[PDB]
RNA sequence: AUGCGAAAGCAGUUGAAGACAAGUGCUUGUCGUUCGUUAAAAUGGCCU
């Protein structure tokens, strides 16, 4: 049991346990009327009105292991409907933020704790935050560009939020899972729902693409293997629901995950295309059949290297013809029409491959001119008209081992008119690295040789994008959504 | 030329800092049941019920007093411990709110009313121990606090009244318990 | 209409209206120029109120009722301040006031002068040859109140000190219902039951002009300096005469006309409008009695104006706390997979005893039945010789057809395996010549990759089954 | 002039109410609608019109919050498994009750509900209450402001009707006595302050086929008072029974004899009895049948004598189905099947 | 609280050649009916005004069938020799019928008693007769004399306009909808002729080289002509006066051809053709005339026709088989006191102020297995999923759902051999298919894990596993050679 | 389960003290206790 209360006269006993349900117990009949689906766990609940008019209750949304994510409800009892649904921006991170602990149940899973388990977990987590030099906190966050609305890929459920009203407008499930028809208790809790890996919008703004993965129930033959699913969703620009136009199972073959998604430029297909980039070096390009009514693959390049690199990146020139796939340690330019190395018939030292100092984690292009590549040691700005590296920037000390490969790309983001901004974060150590952090952010220019402008903020910064009026948005560990403007 | 600022707010600041679960909810509804008050991590919001609308949002970055109380960048220790509707100083002035920090801070503001740059500030002494609860029946107030000498907490009950002089909040040691575990 | 009577204050900022609420008259004042449902009820179930007026320092109103008595009623204070009475049992028809003097006029032709501040009947009064009467007003003579006007279908000018009529202008057929002094030289008479308004001049005692409405007149008001005349008209409309006292100009037409219409095509009337210098106020009714107001600039509006007001006629109840369709704005729309097409990343698309003659015939054409016969055909030697005799393009479409056939009818696969085997055996060169092998051979690709994907778990099942089989067979 | 004459009604008129404070006439009939009229002597106009979808109405009543009085509700119910509630100016605020707390099997349809008031008497706050006719004894009793399930009582046999009785006791103190009636002629009387107990049970004299019961003279759900100071104890009891009979009872001695005797019998009517109501005073007992035109009469009390100059054969009554006085003004509005209410004003009031 | 999501049934990854809506439509054309005639059947037509009738030609027998009961409604048999063709006037009252003796009978429908007029054109047999479609008093005929004659039914005697320039055995013509002066003739040497009547007309306005003997001609557009001749058929444009496309996806010479449009169909316009091999095909004029559907009857199908666009009745598809068979495939289509009592129903509230609605949409059937899932009765849900008459696909989605929620060993704990045996029978049936194989393999794995000792005990279960092992070895093998042949795919790229 | 790594895997990990309970001062257990390290149960299920 989590919450208990008597109503003001006391004949009604509210019970607010784990399973997503609140029971009302009429004492005399020893019976109950009970609301069985409330989007998380009832951490608190009580009756409010001077007569018994509204119930208030605080919910947990325990799907997110990364953070205890409260949500408030004021509930007209008469209808048992919800008058006030107070929300917060609810991301999901790589690891749990400082001193946030899973609630208590009969067993200890990756969602709940036993009591000695709770204490031991608390101490070991604090010790790990003190000790480990691997911790990172960054999450995919997406901008609806034609309505400029933040999307959080909360696990198996997208949260459509926006700052203009400071309020979340929608919350949609996108997984054929255990999504809502159930109040998990112990081993349903042991199980975890499929995970939304990536969400992207088509630049045109009438499509999302979502990539997700699903894990089998544990301890069985099929448990070891995974499965990866891709889904194309439509909607008209006015409603607030998403309609799954086309699902694809197992892109690039079984357990061959798609690692990165690039929406197409407006040039090639009115931005009605996408690219899936693997961990093998394989690249697929999906487009939309309009004479039929679906999405389908149209242009592939399938190498199966006997090696695996979890870190990839890729970018596309505005023209829609030049494609830059940075696989680990080497970038390649490929023609859109042939998907092959751009052979230099003139041979002007414009070699199709760039083999770099380190494995590439991020690639971006600002214009037809300047390529920006981050290796975990360095940042490298390279001219394209003349195949020579323009600028080098020492980054290795800032990032030693505190990042799992594949997050700097959504950290660093570039204005496609003006420039790009750097992201570095540190915790001040006191004679020992404390819990508090500190992030310096330097706006870089097209050349990157001149720093457009430096700023420093205290709390750890978890994501940045840029609103398309040439301004920038940063998401912080505390759901403090901040803006860099002119 | 470039401005970096905080705009949108999230987290709701549960009474988790207790963790002993006196009453995890902190919000209260209006005396005229049209208005609900949710203090987030960074701003306290007024929700109107007949249209589900945050009418005004009270940032903590405009007024320095809230900035000095909850926005000191060395530590985020100071945060709300309680919130009441009436006014401690005068009996039945209306659009008033009183907020209570763990660290003895009492700040009086005017919900649906422009924040004049002198909100009624007050401090509570004897808070070498931290504060946990403040409430009232008619007139009289009671406060609970956390102190120590089993990883447990001593809960000191005090009786609170006001105004022997202006700044003074009269506090008397009502009772105390040494090692509480659950308390509702 | 249920608003029996009403009138603004001077300057037209609050309006006092009397309407009946279940066997009782009730008065209520409401603002116009920026809800206070404090209403005053008449305790008597029988008596009504005949006329009402305002008074400006403390503001109040004046009620002349059937009983023969007058109430001076406080506006903010819910109370009649004083109960003036006439020493009789008669019926008050009209009242008028300016300065401190008050004059009220009976049906029995009794006139009364009263002092407000003295709370006193200064003088009872009555004259000769005013046999019937229903209108009273008193002129702007300064603080002197001589030469007042009474009226019943023949307007009469009377002085007080010598107590006799002086000027009788020819009135109308009906009793007259509105009598208001326009100017120190001119006064307006609006006789109820007619569309014709009389502008009369006093010293010459003469009919200056006549004014025409379009339906019957009910209410008349005039602006500050005879600038405008506003008439509320019985069909429900507003008529505005601009500068009517200028230059047969005897009869003058309504210059400007106003109506009120909702969006649904319904018409709702006006009652007791009010106008001022380039400022116009109009009152109407949303519900049966709730009064509502509009302010505007008549000098810029056209000659004819049809105000539109949003009224809830047949609108549908989009309750805010819900979605457009049942759902409530705290739900989470569930997983409506719907009719999406589902596919995998393996449909590579969009990138000597022979029967050769008949199979090639069917494939040039397209016959499931004939193809089905030539597939129930078996002999491997025959299949080989046929494919040898076959031509490459027909061979390629043969591969596609056969693979599709397998994909549907799985069980047939074995013999179709040997068929496709011989096919791609014999005709390899032409297809390696033809470029787009993936898309052209698509279905075969996907079918075989599906079976490949099956392989490993199949091995798993096989081995566990052997384990159990040996387990029980050993004993 | 016909109230409905403002805006017609396309079905029978199934129930009426006069709002206790403001002048408002609530009419609801199987047109699935609700209409609220402002009442003149001359010009009744259509204040509002709430028309549901997929639901009939078979009783709609006004109701006032007793402690706030700035909140007035209208409770609508037809033959379904829910009761709509409506709050009291642009597009309305309507809620629903449907959720019985396990006592669901009793009340399969909400078609007969009576609204009343109740004080908790440990705490002494008042709240609105809604009584529900059920299956075999079950008067199920719901907390109006909440939608919860308060208390259930069971008269025996088959329920056929009931009523609400009030007693003041002392300043700010009173008590509600449910008076229920099985068809056969057995009348139970429960109180409600303490959970439902049988205060007293008796047998009506005769009255085999009993269909309606009402009380009048003090305060009741037909003349609901304004403040707890305005609550009185009721005096006249009427049992209207199927063959057309009415037995009138004096509470003072019926209660103290506990097997009483009728004080009078009224049987001018000849057809089935549907509506017993009183004037707020309790001076006039309005009885009205429902099986034939011209089927209404008024009775003088305490004489217990039927009036004999109304209604004559030129009274355009029609099949009366709802009888509604007004509290103060002295109006009697009567609603017949053909789709029209009609007004009469009594002068002595 | 939000409503309960439905258990989503599973969809497999798609297989090639999914059933298209065109297939739904044209296969829903069903309920075939066969009539045996005396001799070959030549021409078919439909009544345009009220589509409730169609006419069939034959050897000395013209039969009118009704679109309502598919039996002969009327017969004309006054024909001395083989009557070739029948045509209904663009307003229906009147049909023409060209015989072989050398005349045409023109008389009004439904009245075999009246020979309204008999016109004697050239003495050679007349193969083609039709009404106009823009005029209603102009009737066109042609005869083996290779000269096509337009008569005006007001003048029975002289050819209103003789028309020459043909080559050999003219046997088709048609009119152009937009132009009431333009007539196309399909001669039998190919080389379609186009004529304008208002000129002298001795020569066609122009010609088109359809090399084979062309057999039929229809105007699909005011701008487009469809030409049925030889093995393929061709589509031509008028203003450009150039061919647009051909379709030759048949075996023999295309024989009968007809175009319909603007009728209830996912396809906007349809073209149907008859190709001597049982094969009648449906194309569309929007996808560049691609094959969309087809049937096969035994004999050489000489005629084909469809119910016109305003049928508003059971639609029909008439095929005439030179084997002497007419075939049709079709698609089919209290007390007054009591009411004055309760008359308030049929109102729906037009004229009140604000209309609320809340009633719940009547959700579809809640199946018992879904119900067990909801009420946690896992074993009951499984047994229900293994009751006989359930679809294999639904059972597969059931098992996948149970696995996904993970209560597998849950549903299998209390299981005893009698409970296992239906499970095992379904397992044996399902192992063969692919997705079925994966899931059932997992299931039988856990079954074995639980039930080894009872397997030792029970004799029946052992032979069950024996059969299982046989099948699994077999499919392991088949998969192996499947991988070999994918190997050749990789080679032979 | 830690770290590293690909969806594989490679290494590493399971410490004490305190306390209390049961058992005959001793045996087992337990922890709303500490520091130290990279560390299966209470017949009991989802509204209209």
């Amino acid at each position: 049991v989590l919450s208990l209360s008597f109503s003001h006269d006391g004949s009604y006993l509210l019970s607010g346990g784990w399973e997503k349900v609140m029971s009302l117990w009429q004492l005399e009949t020893n019976s109950q009327q009970f609301l069985p689906r409330l989007n998380g766990i009832i951490i608190d609940c009580q009756v409010l009105g001077p007569q018994g008019n509204y119930y208030s209750l605080i919910l947990q949304m325990t799907e997110n292991n990364s953070n205890s994510d409260y949500q408030f409800l004021l509930l007209n009892a008469s209808d048992l409907t919800s008058k006030l649904s107070i929300n917060g921006p609810l991301p999901v991170f790589n690891s749990t933020i400082k001193h946030i602990q899973q609630p208590i149940s009969a067993m200890n899973t990756k969602n709940s704790n036993s009591i000695t388990s709770l204490n031991h977990s608390k101490k070991k987590q604090s010790r790990k935050l003190i000790k480990s030099r691997r911790q990172d906190f960054t999450t995919n966050v997406e901008i609806n560009p034609i309505n400029k609305n933040l999307y959080f890929p909360h696990i198996s459920a997208v949260q459509i939020f926006d700052f203009y009203k400071n309020e979340q407008v929608n919350y949609q499930y996108l997984t054929s899972g255990v999504n809502n028809s159930m109040g998990k208790v112990r081993f349903e809790l042991n199980l975890q729902d499929p995970i939304i890996t990536d969400l992207k919008f088509t630049k045109d703004g009438q499509w999302m693409i979502t990539y997700e993965i699903e894990y089998p129930p544990n301890d069985l033959l099929s448990s070891k293997d995974l499965t990866h699913i891709l889904k194309f969703w439509t909607k008209n620009d006015n409603e607030t629901n998403w309609n799954l136009k086309t699902k694809v199972i197992n892109p690039h073959g079984i357990s061959v995950p798609i690692t990165k998604i690039l929406p197409s430029p407006r040039s090639v297909n009115n931005s009605q295309g996408c690219l899936t980039a693997d961990n093998n070096g394989g690249l697929k390009f999906w487009s939309f059949d309009s004479h039929e009514s679906n999405w389908c693959l149209k242009k592939i390049s399938l190498p199966n290297f006997n090696h695996f690199s979890n870190s990839v990146s890729l970018a596309w020139s505005q023209d829609g013809s030049l494609i830059f796939h940075g696989f680990d340690d080497k970038l390649q330019i490929l023609d859109f029409d042939t998907f092959k190395k751009f052979e230099s018939l003139e041979n002007t030292k414009t070699v199709s491959e760039f083999t770099l100092d380190s494995e590439i984690q991020t690639v971006k292009l600002i214009n037809d001119t300047n390529l920006i590549v981050a290796t975990r040691t360095t940042l490298n700005a390279i001219n394209l008209l003349r195949g020579q590296v323009i600028n080098s920037f020492d980054l290795y000390p800032f990032v030693n081992g505190v990042y799992k490969n594949g997050h700097m790309d959504r950290l660093i983001t570039c204005d496609e008119r003006t420039g790009n901004i750097a992201l570095v974060i540190n915790q001040q150590l006191t004679d020992v690295p404390t819990i508090n952090y500190k992030s310096r952010i330097i706006i870089f220019d097209s050349d990157l040789s001149t720093k457009l402008g430096n700023f420093t903020h205290h709390e750890y910064i978890s994501w940045i994008g840029w609103n398309y009026d040439t301004d920038f948005i940063f998401l912080d560990i505390e759901s403090t959504l901040g803006v860099v403007g002119t | 030329q470039y401005k970096l600022s905080v705009v949108s707010g999230g987290k709701p600041a549960l009474n988790n800092l207790s963790s002993v679960t006196g009453n995890k909810n902190i919000a209260r509804l209006s005396q005229d049941q049209r208005n609900y008050i949710i203090p987030f991590n960074n701003q306290i919001k007024v929700y109107s019920v007949e249209t589900r609308q945050c009418v005004k949002t009270l940032k903590f970055a405009n007024n320095s007093l809230l900035s000095g109380i909850f926005l000191q960048e060395e530590e985020n220790n100071e945060s709300i411990v309680k919130i009441l509707l009436g006014d401690i100083t005068v009996p039945q002035q209306a659009h008033l709110i009183t907020v209570f920090t763990n660290n003895g801070h009492v700040i009086v503001l005017n919900y649906k009313g422009k924040l004049v740059e002198s909100p009624k500030h007050f401090k509570i002494s004897l808070a070498d121990e931290k504060l946990a609860n403040v409430f009232h029946s008619e007139g009289n107030y009671r406060i609970l606090t956390t102190f120590k000498d089993n990883s447990l907490q001593s809960y000191r009950l005090y009786a609170l009244t006001f105004d022997d002089a202006k700044k003074q909040f009269e506090v008397a040691h009502q009772a105390e318990w040494h090692n509480v575990i659950l308390s509702n | 209409s249920p608003v029996l009577q009403s009138a603004y204050d001077p300057s037209g900022q609050y309006l006092c209206y009397v309407t009946v609420a279940l066997d009782k008259q009730r008065v209520g004042v409401q603002p116009t120029q920026r809800w206070n449902e404090n209403f005053l009820y008449l305790e008597d179930s029988k008596l009504k109120v005949t006329c009402l007026k305002w008074v400006n320092d403390t503001v109040a109103i004046i009620l002349g009722m059937n009983n023969g008595e007058i109430w001076l009623y406080s506006v903010l204070a819910n109370e009649v301040t004083y109960k003036f009475t006439t020493g009789n049992s008669y019926e008050i028809k009209d009242i008028d006031l300016m300065g401190n003097q008050l004059w009220c006029i009976d049906s029995s032709d009794a006139f009364y002068q009263f002092d407000l501040l003295q709370f006193k009947l200064l003088q009872h009064f009555r004259i000769n040859n005013c046999v019937q009467l229903n209108k009273l007003t008193i002129v702007p003579a300064g603080d002197s109140v001589a030469q007042l006007l009474v009226a019943s279908h023949s307007i009469s000018l009377i002085d007080i000190e010598e107590k006799k009529v002086v000027m009788t202008f020819p009135g109308h057929v009906s009793p007259v219902s509105t009598l208001q002094v326009i100017t120190n030289e001119f006064f307006i008479s609006g006789a109820e039951g007619d569309r014709f308004l009389n502008v009369y001049d006093i010293h010459s005692g003469m009919t200056k002009c006549v004014l025409v409405a379009e339906s019957d007149i009910k209410e008349l008001s005039h602006s500050g300096q005879a600038d405008s005349i506003a008439v509320t008209t019985e069909d429900g409309s507003l008529e505005i005469f601009v500068d009517p006292l200028v230059s047969g100009n005897k009869s003058k037409k309504s210059s400007k006309k106003i109506q009120i219409v909702s969006k649904d095509g319904r018409k709702v009337p006006i009652y007791n409008a009010f106008i001022n210098k380039d400022l116009l106020n109009v009152s109407w009714l949303q519900n049966a009695t709730m009064p509502y107001f509009k302010n505007l600039q008549w000098r810029e509006i056209p000659n004819e104006y049809t105000v539109e007001i949003s009224l809830n006629w047949n609108n549908k109840n989009k309750s805010a706390d819900r979605d457009l369709h049942g759902k409530d704005l705290a739900s989470a729309t569930n997983y409506v997979e719907g009719n999406a097409r589902v596919t995998s990343g393996d449909n590579f698309k969009h990138v000597t005893g022979t029967v050769t003659v008949i199979l090639s015939q069917a494939l040039q054409s397209n016959d499931h039945s004939l193809l089905e016969t030539v597939l129930n055909n078996r002999d491997e030697r025959v299949i080989r010789d046929t494919i040898f005799r076959l031509k490459p393009a027909l061979a390629v479409i043969l591969l596609e057809r056969l693979a599709e056939r397998i994909a549907r009818q799985t069980h047939r696969q074995g013999p179709l395996n040997v068929w496709v085997k011989w096919c791609l055996i014999i005709h390899g060169g032409y297809l390696v010549s033809i470029p787009n092998l993936m898309s052209t051979l698509s279905s075969l690709h996907s079918t075989l990759k599906r079976r490949s994907d099956l392989l490993p778990r199949l091995l798993a099942l096989d081995a566990r089954l052997d384990c159990t089989i040996n387990k029980f067979k050993t004993l | 002039k016909d109230a409905n004459a403002s805006h017609p009604s396309h079905s029978a008129i199934q129930s009426l109410s006069f709002h206790p404070s403001k002048p408002l006439l609530l009419t609801g009939g199987y047109d699935k609608t609700l209409r609220i009229y402002h009442i003149d002597g001359k010009t009744n106009h259509l204040v509002t019109s709430l028309h549901l979808v997929g639901s009939p109405i078979q009783t709609c009543t006004f109701y006032t919050s007793l402690s706030n009085q700035n909140q007035q509700n209208i409770f609508t119910a037809g033959r379904r498994r829910y009761m709509h509630s409506w709050d009291l100016s642009q597009t309305a605020k309507i809620e629903k009750f449907s959720r019985l707390y396990g006592h669901e099997s009793t009340q399969r349809s909400f078609e007969n509900f009576k609204v009343a008031h109740l004080q908790n008497s440990q705490t002494n706050s008042v709240h609105g209450i809604v009584l529900l006719q059920g299956n075999n004894g079950w008067i199920n009793i719901l907390h109006s402001t909440s939608g919860l399930w308060l208390m259930g009582c069971k008269i025996e046999g088959v329920i056929t009707d009931f009523c609400i009785d009030y007693q003041p006791i002392s300043r700010g103190k009173f008590r509600t006595i449910l008076i229920a009636v099985n068809a056969y002629g057995e009348v139970w009387e429960f109180d409600l302050n303490k959970n439902g107990h049988v205060i007293r049970r008796w047998k009506d004299q005769g009255g085999v086929g009993i269909t309606k019961i009402q009380v009048g003279g003090g305060t009741t759900t037909t003349c609901p008072a304004l403040q707890i100071s305005k609550i009185k104890q009721n005096r006249w009891l009427a049992v209207g029974s199927e063959s057309g009979f009415v037995n009138l009872y004096d509470r003072n001695n019926a209660m103290t004899s506990s097997t009483p005797t009728p004080v009078a019998a009224l049987d001018q009517l000849t057809t089935t009895i549907s509506n017993l109501q009183f004037s707020p005073d309790g001076q006039i007992l309005c009885m009205a049948s429902r099986a034939v035109k011209d089927a209404l009469r008024l009775v003088h009390l305490p004489s217990c004598s039927v009036f004999s100059n109304w209604p004559t054969s030129g009274t355009p009554l029609g099949k009366v189905t709802s009888v509604a006085f007004s509290p103060s003004g002295g109006l009697l509005a009567v609603g017949n099947e053909q789709g029209k209410v009609r007004l009469w004003k009594l002068n002595h009031y | 609280s939000t409503a309960r999501p439905r258990i989503i049934t599973s969809k497999a990854p798609l297989l090639p050649q999914q059933t298209t809506p065109e297939q739904r439509y044209w296969r829903q054309y069903t309920s075939a009916q066969l009539v045996k005639e005396h001799n070959s059947v030549t021409h078919i037509s439909f009544n345009p005004q009220h589509p409730h009738d169609f006419a069939v030609t034959s050897s000395t027998r013209v039969q009118i069938f009704s679109s309502r009961t598919r039996q002969v409604i009327k017969t004309f048999s006054r024909f001395k020799d083989v009557v070739y063709s029948a045509s209904f006037r663009s307003d229906g009252k009147l049909l023409c019928a060209g015989d072989a003796t050398g005349l045409v009978s023109v008389y009004d429908s439904y009245n075999p008693r009246t020979i309204l007029l008999s016109i004697n054109a050239s003495t050679h047999p007349t193969h083609v007769t039709k009404f106009h479609t823009q005029d209603n008093k102009i009737l066109a005929t042609a005869s083996d004399d290779r000269v096509t004659r337009l008569w005006d039914i007001s003048n029975a005697y002289e050819p209103q306009l003789e028309l020459t320039g043909a080559t050999d055995y003219v046997r088709t013509l048609s009119f152009i909808p937009a132009a009431p002066h333009l007539v196309a003739t399909g001669s039998y040497d190919g080389l379609i002729r186009l004529y304008d009547t208002r000129s002298s007309g001795s020569t066609p306005i122009y010609s088109l080289n359809h090399d084979q003997p062309v057999e039929n001609v229809i105007a699909v557009s005011p701008t487009q002509i469809v030409s049925c001749g030889g093995n393929n058929f061709k589509v031509w444009d008028l203003t450009s006066n150039k061919k647009l496309y051909e379709r030759g996806n048949f075996n023999k010479a295309v024989t009968c051809l007809d175009y319909v449009e603007n009728f209830d169909s996912p396809m906007q316009s349809a073209l149907i053709a008859s190709s001597l091999d049982g094969h009648v095909k449906v194309f569309d004029p929007l996808d560049n005339f691609q094959v969309k559907f087809g049937w096969k009857f035994s004999g050489p199908v000489l005629s084909c026709a469809v119910s016109p666009s305003t049928a508003q009745g059971n639609r029909h598809l008439v095929a005439g088989l030179s084997s002497g068979l007419l075939a049709i495939r079709t698609k089919k289509k209290k007390s007054n006191n009591f009411q004055r009592m309760m008359r308030g129903s049929e109102y729906q509230g037009d004229q009140e102020h604000i209309i609320h609605n809340d009633k719940v949409r009547s959700q579809r059937r809640m199946r018992a297995f879904e119900r067990n899932i909801n009420q946690f009765k896992w074993s009951e849900a499984l047994d229900n999923a293994f009751v006989p008459g359930m679809a294999k696909e639904l059972t597969l989605t059931v098992l996948q759902e149970l696995r996904k929620r993970g209560k597998v060993r849950v549903a299998l704990y209390g299981r005893d051999e009698s409970t296992l045996e239906p499970l095992l029978n379904w397992c044996l049936k399902g192992i063969e298919d692919v997705r079925s194989a994966s899931i059932v393999a997992d299931w039988v794995a856990v079954v074995l894990e639980l039930y080894g000792n009872t397997l030792e005990s029970s004799p029946v279960l052992q032979e069950l596993m024996i059969d299982l092992k046989t099948k699994v070895r077999h499919e392991i093998h088949k998969s192996k050679e499947a991988q070999r042949i994918e190997g050749m795919l990789q080679l032979l790229t």
